[PDB]
RNA sequence: UUUAAGAACGUGUUUAUUU
RNA sequence: GACCUGGCGGUGCUUCAUAUCCCUCUAGAGGAGCCUGUUCUGUAAUCGAUAAACCCCGAUCAACCUCACCACCUCUUGCUCAGCCUAUAUACCGCCAUCUUCAGCAAACCCUGAUGAAGGCUACAAAGUAAGCGCAAGUACCCACGUAAAGACGUUAGGUCAAGGUGUAGCCCAUGAGGUGGCAAGAAAUGGGCUACAUUUUCUACCCCAGAAAACUACGAUAGCCCUUAUGAAACUUAAGGGUCGAAGGUGGAUUUAGC
């Protein structure tokens, strides 16, 4: 005769189990799985939520049944050998910026497809003060009229942005070039400058 | 009168399901999305090619699985991956089920360049909410 | 690119693995226009002439 | 995270309808899997160009058309070349000629790259998508044909035509093309020294004395070609011992004794060769006993790594093993050793699988402790195997051993849902052993609404060939069971069966149906017991009846019966 | 297999302003100046008006995708306004649902 | 349709999975509420439709599934009601009780309390009701009060009574807070269209007043303006006594200043007594003003003219 | 396009045109009505026009043991499953057009004189197999709606015996 | 892990259009339809190479359907050696 | 008891285990 | 001849309409110029909408392309296991207009009328009980308000075969396909809108404590003409800017629209 289904295994599950080895990464809802009497859906005039058995709303759901608590509790447990510590030295960040004085900005995009490419990515940001570079009067003052609007003022700090090439490794060592032709133009004196 | 995406009332012998029976103003209060990705969201892109990768695969399924489905597929994107959710019937035998897995789990991963991968969710009849 | 999507899909319903559903109802219907004697004539030799 | 004892492997769809209950549906489903991924790559080869278009950013390689049709239409010596690497030995072989019939100049290294194709496969195409006894080689063959127009040869050139004679049962010619090597003063290597000695003993069945000293020749050869041994020549010693069970005994010890000499690590397949050799069917089993205690303990506490193709075979024999000495402490040192890193990698496909499990739980349930026996038989069962109807009936029997016959009503479920629903075999001793004594009101309800069960599969019956047969000891023991539950109603229903199909019921089930009456006063009911034993001609029947007329029997009844005898 | 004609004809242009695009690029940029002489941009305004017809770009049409319709197009999806409807009035589009405020 | 043993069968589905579900938060199954259940059903299957009847919900079968009727009749057919022909044996044996206590009477001889409504009457007779049979019940249950009802027929009555919560429009004073120098100040906010308000006024002062750092009367040149800043001090006879320190982004002209009075009003609540911020109230000082700019709608104009009408 | 394509309950519901202007006032002749096909009833899974045998879809897996291979019916053997096709085809249409000789009443086309069978039985037990049911009349009334107009109704009249006596009639 | 974070919810974005309502003219009558963005930013702090390379793949992975990232890094550096000292 | 206030072409709208 | 139902009544009584009928409030339309649509006329030279419920409508859009039109020329198993913007919206799906700025539609049972078409209420109660749909309730936007959305069954054989799809019919050396070039105008009438006729105004500064202007060099064109620039392969033609020009117009007939 007609094949029969087997009943759910939810019923062999006991109460005292490992969850995480049920759902141990990102699956859809299955409710032959799933040991809970969940229900989803608007009613109807005197009626109950739809049973999860045939639910396409629940389907639809992202859950999060595979990052129980428990779970991540023992997933970082295994993840902290990968890490490293912290320098106890580097406390507050007036701190940080007296030894690294240099700020490197960059963005990473992370979006579904089969693609990965984002042309976003490439941009790369350095924001350094000028009080943490070894210049006198004159460079400073020459130093801000090239950079022109990339300088603030109110808090000395030189922006450099760089989207030209293609790659960000690019970008980055761009980037450090230009810092390193402004920190020396500004320190030569050129003749015309006499005529100030 | 409006029409679309609404399962006009009958003398009440018309079985519905739930997403059937909710028109387009329920979409987000009483319906989700069937299908979920990226492309619809501020700043992203390649929301154009997501759609025809949509509308491709529903009538993939439709024909490679027919009078099977139950109900709508959901599409869910994480990443490089694709997963397709199908509620289908418990008629045909599980010796062909699981031909048609792999045979478009693996036809579709080289068309779509992509690891897919097919869930499927038998029930004994196509679920009803209600009868209009 | 329509081509591929309608030689793919006419290709797999030639070999039993996709059901078009919409050319079965066209197939149908010229199925039976030729039995009602409205069938297409051969190129070059029409009506006119 | 650790396996989950609730399901079936992942491979399978996590769904009622579609998870394999027998493993006849295990291994037919993975079928039927692996087919529909074949006939996709058949699509995708046949028509590439709907597949061509690439959107993967990074690309990827494994998700293109594969080409194997070859694109160098002229010919030439790299033409040729691009037709070896696509293994095309028809192709190849008939263009081969048009090149050498031009009279160009072929390189040796192109000329030994087409023996290495044909001295593999034998002069024959290998298997695609779509287009064992005997000697596989011929000699109406191109490898010998190309053999001889070849103007010059190498070491490789006999190597590698030793080693394709030996793989086609060619022995006897491997030999002799192997005398030729020595006349032009060369030297072989260790993979074709490897294969001769296989042809050594396959050769002839001679006595192990005279092969044993022909062996020998081969390794003082080796040695005297600065040729060094490798894990492979020393496993083939021990795999072509196995037909001297008895006598290559101590041989194969001195075999193991110098693979550690030389420090060459023996496999998992070193071991599997000995115990096999060391096995056989004898009662006393002493030195097989001896013999793997020592292996374990060297094995113990290990990591393995593949380096020959049959050290899977190890564990499965290994278990067989501790089935035989019925030693439980050893096998869970074997099953121990499969679990540490990834060994469990090498238990093998799912006929090994299957085998290996069965004869390790079916030594659990009889050896160790009931408490213990059920927490494996909720771990293995069903995420590692499927059981056959052998080991349920062994859990039967282990049951019985402990006294807790209350366990046999969810038995019989998981059967059914294991496909041993329809197994005359196990229906026949789930029955017996439920009715074998009486229990507690509690504990008798159960049995019969157990018996119902087993009843109604006798009653549907997936076979329609043969008219159906109800086993004389079921309905012997599915009435009784009515009984002593309480079901008097449906315990006279069953009378007619035994009579019907020419079942002989036994006096256990007649004593015992005197209660019921007379618990009633019914004498009706007290001459319908009388009637079905008098159709059968029972003794105690005659003897029963007059008690019963002496208890409960109406006057008009009593001269009635006496007549039917 | 295309919807129709017009469909076809307008793939058929955007094939033939990919080949020219850098052929027509580097034309213009002499024309579209004022360092080079008249003379030499002059014989350029001549070598890009002889180009085929079909790889001027403005000669390109962004219609639907999926019903060819010239008209009525959302180009963040390629489609129609009729069939970007009938999907997102069935739940088929991520993110889309009709505005209430 | 849901029996008694369908509905017991439920019953012990929700209690072994209200156990798993602690099982895999980490939770003790035994001091696990409702609340918790809700939370973590809430995170395992987030959904953010704004409908809260559509979303995943695990509860007890006694707060999902209706309550239904028990059984009204036997095995041997007759009901166990003899008020039962008349299709309303709840609601008539009610009106026969009450009825019959209205007739011992004659022989022997409300703020926060609100009459049970109609579809909370329903409930607990189990019965379907009418609007005209809500009424009746009602008139005798008032016709029971003015009469000298004993002690028990009073706690019949407040089985049908259902208290209130009375809201009190009392406004609610800031704390006063103090400087470096000590000077005491209170500070609120005012929000008027897209304007958004925030002041601090001293208790003690000289009738400052500063707008982002510029003095008032400068900040606003429009004598309306300055009129609606003197509106709250003038109400309360306080001109010349305070020291007002506020700062107002968004909007525009008038509604920079609107805001501004609300939030000084509400900061000089604090400097008064009950009586007057009661009147302040009373006037308009204190309410936030909902008046919004409305929508432009499609096929119109503006948000409510409409495009002109050709009838041919 | 592949694209173009829609369902069958969206081809036939057109082509059919049940629900229109038409059929609401009498403004269509019921002479020529269109009839729906179901066009999956005899077609196998896994069936083609290049006549391929996919194993575990359109032939058995394994066959004396052993699994199958990809295998291609012969244009001989794959052009005598095409015909036989054709015969389940139209034998199974015949069926349809096959017309039963209903009993008639008075007239051919008359409802009076012809039988509806026993009634339908009580929900109580209660059965009604030696009741015969014949017509007397039917006849079409009508009554004017604001909305709809004129609105088409059916008065029928009946009678029920049991051949002994009892007999009632009702409308 | 040991790490240092803060969440903030930034406004959301709301993105409306309006398409015609019927296939043939009928322009007043029109369907409004909108896409909602909601934002969520986590600030982490005091991080290195490592430590962020396991826990940003252990969330990316986990990252649920519908759901977007943008992840800026702010790396730490020093001043290179040509910027030490002048050459001229 | 209370100003005036005309006209609208002709048909068609309901049944049957390795070995 | 007598009735049922509905519709209609320059039909009665009573109660009402809340930006709605009257009276009553505010700004407009109808007059001029310009922009734009339509109708007529014209042209070798599209189609469709076209009382309310068409007329900056299909178009959130036409210099070529788009484009389906015209003339000329060219191809024939044709980008498609062909194709057709060919006829039929009075064969249809699909998406909608309209009453709706409504609240009713109705399965299944019962009863009345002598078992007719039909009808079915009185609360100090006289035959009605009613699933379901809609309304309502809920949800969205800044709430409990309001605005959106929603709004059934049906009515106008209402709109759309030219979104796409499709039944019937018709074409297949042509009613199909491709190329080049070209028409999309104004005697005339009219809808909608923009700018104005000015002093509560015009110009400049400012973004509200100013100075000038103020009737034939004022107020007043986004028009014309000329030049330049932007886009583009291509611009008397599209847009922007400058120069030049300084017209009608002096608050508008019957009538008429919107707004709490
Ligand atoms: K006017
Ligand atoms: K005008
Ligand atoms: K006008
Ligand atoms: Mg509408
Ligand atoms: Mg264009
Ligand atoms: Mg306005
Ligand atoms: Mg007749
Ligand atoms: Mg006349
Ligand atoms: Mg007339
Ligand atoms: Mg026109
Ligand atoms: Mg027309
Ligand atoms: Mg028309
Ligand atoms: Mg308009
Ligand atoms: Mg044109
Ligand atoms: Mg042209
Ligand atoms: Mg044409
Ligand atoms: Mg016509
Ligand atoms: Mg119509
Ligand atoms: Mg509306
Ligand atoms: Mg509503
Ligand atoms: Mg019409
Ligand atoms: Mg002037
Ligand atoms: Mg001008
Ligand atoms: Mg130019």
């Amino acid at each position: 005769p007609r094949r029969k289904a087997l009943p759910p295994r939810t019923e062999k599950m006991a109460v005292d189990q490992d969850w995480p080895s049920v759902y141990p990464v990102a699956a859809p809802f299955k409710p032959s799985a799933v040991p809970l009497p969940v229900r989803m859906g608007y009613p109807v005039k005197k009626g109950v939520p739809m049973a999860k058995e045939g639910n396409l709303e629940l389907l639809k759901i992202p859950n999060f049944l595979h990052l129980t608590p428990v779970a991540i509790k023992k997933h970082c447990e295994a993840l902290k050998d990968f890490c490293t510590e912290w320098p106890a030295a580097l406390d507050s960040d007036e701190k940080c910026e007296k030894h690294f004085p240099i700020e490197i900005d960059s963005t990473d995009y992370v979006s579904s497809g089969p693609s990965v490419r984002n042309p976003r990515a490439r941009v790369v940001v350095l924001r350094v003060k000028l009080s943490s570079l070894n210049l006198d009067d004159h460079a400073k003052k020459k130093l801000i009229k090239l950079v022109g609007e990339r300088y603030c003022k109110t808090t000395d700090v030189l922006t450099i942005k760089t989207d030209r090439c293609p790659l960000r490794r690019q970008n980055y060592d761009y980037a450090v070039y230009l810092l390193t032709v402004l920190y020396h133009e500004s320190w030569n004196t050129e003749e015309w400058e006499k005529s100030k | 009168k409006n029409r679309a995406a609404r399962v006009r009332v009958s003398k009440g012998d018309k079985p519905v399901t739930y997403e059937e029976a909710h028109a387009p103003h329920y979409i987000a209060h009483r319906k989700g999305w069937l299908s979920l990705h990226t492309g619809n969201l501020d700043g992203e892109d390649h929301a154009a090619e997501r759609t025809v990768e949509d509308v491709f695969l529903r009538k993939f399924m439709w024909g490679t699985f027919p009078g099977c489905l139950a109900d709508q597929l959901v599409l869910k994107r994480r990443g490089n991956q694709l997963e397709i959710c199908a509620v289908v019937l418990r008629q045909l035998s599980p010796h062909k089920y699981y031909f048609l897995v792999g045979y478009s789990e693996t036809l579709l991963s080289y068309f779509y360049k992509c690891p897919v991968r097919l869930h499927l969710q038998t029930v004994p009849s196509k679920v009803v909410y209600k009868y209009l | 690119n329509h081509h591929t999507y309608a030689e793919l899909m006419q290709t797999l319903r030639f070999l039993g693995l996709y059901r078009d559903e919409h050319q079965d109802f066209m197939d149908e219907q010229k199925r039976l226009k030729k039995l009602r004697g409205k069938e297409k004539p051969k190129k070059g030799e029409g009506k006119r002439a | 995270v650790n396996r989950d004892t609730t399901a079936v492997p992942y491979v399978f769809q996590d769904d009622p309808y579609l998870m394999p209950a027998s493993s006849l549906e295990s291994r037919s489903f993975l079928l039927a899997k692996k087919s529909g991924e074949n006939v996709a790559k058949f699509i995708i080869n046949s028509y590439p160009k709907y597949f061509q278009k690439d959107i993967a950013e990074p690309h990827i390689p494994c998700l293109m058309p594969e080409y194997f049709e070859p694109q160098i239409k002229d010919i030439s010596e790299a033409a040729l070349k691009e037709r070896i690497e696509l293994r095309k030995v028809k192709a190849s072989v008939d263009m081969f000629d048009q090149l050498l019939q031009a009279g160009t100049t072929v390189s040796l290294e192109t000329t030994n790259s087409l023996l290495d194709l044909l001295c593999y496969y034998g002069d024959q195409e290998p298997s695609t998508d779509y287009h064992q006894f005997g000697v596989t080689w011929r000699a109406k063959n191109n490898a010998e044909r190309i053999f001889s127009l070849m103007p010059e040869k190498n070491e490789h050139s006999y190597c590698t035509m030793i080693r394709g004679m030996v793989k086609h049962r060619a022995y006897e010619q491997a030999l002799n093309l192997y005398t030729e090597l020595l006349n032009n003063r060369l030297h072989a290597d260790v993979y074709t020294f490897n294969a001769l000695i296989e042809a050594t003993v396959c050769a002839i069945n001679e006595k192990f004395e005279e092969k044993w000293s022909k062996i020998l020749e081969l390794l003082r050869h080796m040695v005297a070609q600065k040729v060094k041994p490798n894990l492979q020549t020393f496993n083939t010693i021990l795999k072509c011992l196995r037909r001297f069970h008895v006598f290559a005994r101590s041989p194969a010890l001195q075999v193991l004794r110098e693979m550690k000499a030389i420090g060459i690590e023996p496999s998992l397949a070193t071991y599997h060769h000995i115990i096999r050799l060391f096995d056989q069917p004898g009662d006393p089993l002493k030195r097989s006993s001896f013999i793997i205690y020592d292996i374990m303990n060297e094995l113990m506490g290990k990591r393995f790594s593949p380096k020959d193709p049959d050290d899977d075979k190890f564990f499965q024999s290994a278990m067989s093993i501790c089935s035989s000495l019925r030693d439980l402490e050893l096998a869970y040192q074997v099953h121990g050793l499969l679990k540490t890193g990834d060994n469990w990698k090498f238990i093998g496909p799912d006929q090994h699988r299957n085998f290996y499990y069965s004869k390790f739980f079916d030594l659990i349930c009889l050896m160790e402790q009931i408490d213990v026996t059920l927490k494996w038989y909720e771990d293995l069962i069903p995420s590692a195997y499927f059981p056959h109807s052998q080991t349920m009936i062994h859990l039967l029997q282990a049951l019985d051993v402990a006294n807790r016959l209350e366990v046999i009503p969810k038995i019989w479920k998981d059967s059914k849902e294991y496909g041993h629903t329809f197994r005359s075999d196990l229906r026949e001793e789930i029955l017996m052993l439920m009715a074998r004594d009486k229990h507690p009101p509690e504990l008798q309800v159960a049995f019969a609404d157990c018996a119902a069960d087993i009843k109604s599969a006798y009653e549907s019956q997936p076979i329609r060939q043969t008219a159906q047969d109800w086993p004389a000891t079921s309905l012997n023991c599915i009435a009784i069971l009515f009984l002593r539950a309480g079901r008097t109603q449906e315990a006279w229903k069953m009378l007619g069966l035994f009579r019907k199909h020419n079942k002989i019921p036994r006096s256990e089930l007649l004593n015992e149906l005197m209660d019921s009456a007379k618990v009633s006063n019914s004498p009706s009911q007290a001459i319908e017991v009388v009637e079905l034993a008098s159709a059968f001609s029972l003794p105690i029947c005659e003897g029963l009846t007059q008690r019963v007329m002496s208890d409960f029997a109406i006057n008009q009844e009593q001269k009635e019966a006496l007549s039917n005898l | 297999h295309y919807v129709d004609w017009r469909m076809w004809r307008d793939v058929k242009r955007r094939k033939m302003a990919y080949e020219y695009a850098d052929e027509r690029l580097r034309i213009n940029s002499l024309r579209k100046n004022t360092i080079l002489p008249k003379i030499l941009q002059d014989v350029a305004d001549e070598e890009i008006a002889a180009l085929p017809r079909d790889s001027c770009p403005v000669r390109i049409r962004n219609r639907c995708v999926m019903t060819s319709r010239p008209r009525g197009v959302k180009r963040r999806w390629r489609l129609s306004r009729i069939v970007f409807r009938h999907l997102a009035d069935h739940g088929q589009l991520s993110g889309i649902q009709r505005a209430t405020w | 349709t849901y029996t008694e043993d369908f509905i017991k069968k439920q019953i012990e589905e929700f209690n072994i999975g209200k156990r798993h579900l602690a099982n895999m938060m980490g939770e003790d199954p035994e001091t696990f509420t409702q609340e918790d259940i809700d939370r973590a059903i809430a995170y395992l299957f987030p959904s953010g439709l704004f409908e809260k009847r559509a979303r995943p919900v695990m509860k007890h079968p006694e707060q999902i599934f209706p309550r239904q009727r028990a059984i009204q009749w036997g095995e041997d057919g007759r009901p166990f009601h003899y008020l039962f022909y008349t299709g309303k044996q709840s609601y008539y044996s009610l009106m026969h009780d009450v009825y019959g206590m209205l007739l011992n009477l004659e022989k022997h001889q409300v703020i926060g309390s609100r009459w049970l409504i109609k579809e909370e009457l329903e409930e607990m007779l189990v019965e379907k009701l009418s609007d005209l049979d809500y009424m009746q019940f009602i008139r005798l249950l008032e016709k029971l009060l003015t009469s000298q009802c004993g002690a028990a027929e009073e706690e019949f009555v407040q089985r049908f009574r259902r208290s209130v919560t009375l809201e009190s429009k009392k406004q609610l004073i800031e704390p006063v807070q103090y400087d470096e120098q000590g000077m005491a100040f209170s500070k609120s906010e005012g929000k008027r269209k897209t304007a958004k308000a925030e002041a601090i006024v001293y208790k003690h002062g000289s009738g400052r007043i500063k707008v982002n750092g510029i003095d008032y009367q400068l900040y606003f040149p429009i004598t309306q303006d300055r009129e609606q800043l003197m509106f709250p001090f003038h109400f309360v006879d306080r001109l010349g006594k305070h020291d007002v320190t506020c700062t107002v982004s968004g909007g525009g002209r008038s509604a920079q200043a609107g805001a501004i009075r609300l939030a000084m009003a509400k900061a000089l609540c604090s400097f008064v007594t009950e009586d007057e911020v009661e009147w302040m109230r009373q006037a308009g000082l204190l309410t936030t003003d909902p008046r919004v700019r409305e929508r432009k709608k499609p096929g119109q104009e503006g948000a409510r003219r409409k495009f002109t009408w050709k009838k041919r | 396009s592949f694209f173009t394509k829609l369902t069958a309950d969206e081809l036939w519901k057109g082509a059919l045109a049940e629900t229109g202007a038409g059929a609401k006032k009498g403004r269509g002749k019921r002479t020529k009505k269109k009839k729906r096909k179901d066009l999956n009833r005899g077609q196998i899974i896994g069936e083609g026009r290049y006549g391929f045998l996919w194993p575990g879809l359109n032939v058995p897996l394994m066959k004396n043991g052993a699994v199958q291979t990809i295998a291609q019916r012969s244009k001989e053997e794959q052009e005598k499953v095409e015909a036989d096709m054709i015969q389940q085809r139209e034998e199974w249409d015949r069926k349809k057009k096959m017309k039963v000789k209903r009993e008639r009443g008075w007239s051919g086309n008359s409802w009076g004189g012809i039988s509806l069978g026993p009634p339908d039985p009580g929900p109580c037990g209660e059965t009604y197999e030696d009741f015969d049911t014949r017509i007397l009349e039917v006849r079409n009334v009508f009554t004017m709606t604001a909305k709809e107009g004129r609105k088409k109704s059916i008065r029928v009249l009946v009678a029920v015996g049991n051949g002994k006596g009892a007999a009632g009639f009702s409308i | 892990l040991g790490i240092s974070i803060k969440v903030h919810e930034p406004p959301r974005k709301i993105e409306r259009f309006t398409l015609l309502q019927s296939v043939h003219i009928y322009k007043k009558h029109r369907v409004q339809y909108e896409m909602r963005t909601l934002y969520r930013c986590l600030e982490l702090e005091h991080l290195t190479g490592s430590t962020a390379d396991v826990y940003l793949e252990y969330i990316q992975r986990n990252l649920p359907e519908g759901v977007a990232m943008e992840v800026t890094k702010t790396q730490l550096e020093q001043l290179p050696e040509h910027i030490k000292e002048p050459i001229w």
